[PDB]
């Protein structure tokens, strides 16, 4: 089997708890538990392949920010998650696009981004602005719902692929 | 200050020798309480499970029961999202064991059966 490391970073509260949570217990918290670092580890057939992805959830809180260094030095993939009804959220991703950039000391990363809480019809941030987002970062955007599970496998499973690539 | 990561990244590092020397199905947990004012009970926790898994727990409570409630929510929510179970556990304050870190460990002692 195949090992895979998965870091999910963001602003905080756009979802990435939820969205790890959804694709690992299938399960959608609608509490608001803010988070420090969390550690999961999960069997997947993905292409016919048996992938083991150890997902990292990581801090969205100004604070735990020296942390960062560490797990973007480790991980292999990255979930960059902001939320649709977040329009900061969304101009959040630059920084932690260019702290793993730098970090790695490289610009090809294995990266999605991720517009999270497509369910809610408070928009602020239109899709093709994430997509010219992520056409600059050469990376594909994939909207989810961490409370209809709607684009989570494929979220997941695409940053697995881009890391496949590598 | 109380939530310094350097800190935190010594107990982490402790947590997975912890981790290393008893059984996988132990989960190990450090703690440390800052005593900020009286009403202001902060403990960090940081626990290591079977399935080379982790979670950085806290609490922000006035009394010691508070924190330990806390505390014990946090533990079964990262057992039950995890899909494991309560086998053993082993709570290690490192080097100051002091205002309320001790009052803290038998609290959560007790509240284990
Ligand atoms: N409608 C909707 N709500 C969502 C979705 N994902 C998360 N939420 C809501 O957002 C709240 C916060 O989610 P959470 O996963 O904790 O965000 P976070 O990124 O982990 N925050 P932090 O970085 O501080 O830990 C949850 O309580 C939930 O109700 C989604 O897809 N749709
Ligand atoms: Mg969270």
């Amino acid at each position: 089997m195949t090992e895979y490391k998965l870091v999910v970073v963001g602003a905080g509260g756009v979802g990435k708890s939820a969205l790890t949570i959804q694709l690992i217990q299938n399960h959608f918290v609608d509490e608001y538990d803010p988070t420090i670092e969390d550690s999961y580890r999960k069997q997947v057939v993905i292409d016919g392949e048996t992938c083991l992805l150890d997902i990292l959830d990581t801090a969205g809180q100004e604070e735990y920010s020296a942390m960062r260094d560490q797990y973007m030095r480790t991980g292999e993939g990255f979930l960059c998650v902001f939320a649709i009804n977040n329009t900061k959220s969304f101009e959040d991703i630059h920084q932690y696009r260019e702290q793993i950039k730098r970090v790695k000391d490289s610009d090809d990363v294995p990266m999605v981004l991720v517009g999270n809480k497509c369910d809610l019809a408070a928009r602020t941030v239109e899709s093709r602005q994430a997509q010219d987002l992520a056409r600059s970062y050469g990376i594909p955007y994939i909207e989810t719902s961490a409370k209809t599970r709607q684009g989570v496998e494929d979220a997941f499973y695409t940053l697995v692929r881009e890391i496949r690539q590598h | 200050a109380h939530k310094n990561p350097e800190m935190l990244e010594e107990m982490k590092r402790e947590a997975e020798r912890l981790k290393a020397e008893v059984p996988e199905d132990v989960v190990c947990v450090v703690v440390r309480t800052t005593e900020v004012s009286e009403k202001k009970v902060v403990a960090t926790a940081v626990l290591v499970f079977s399935n080379k898994q982790r979670t950085v727990i806290y609490a922000e409570g006035e009394n010691i029961k508070e924190v330990a409630d806390k505390l014990i929510k946090g533990l079964k929510k990262a057992l039950k999202v995890r899909n494991q179970e309560l086998k053993k556990v082993k709570l290690v304050c490192p080097y100051p064991m002091g205002p309320k870190d001790k009052a803290l460990m038998k609290e959560l002692k007790k509240k284990l059966a």
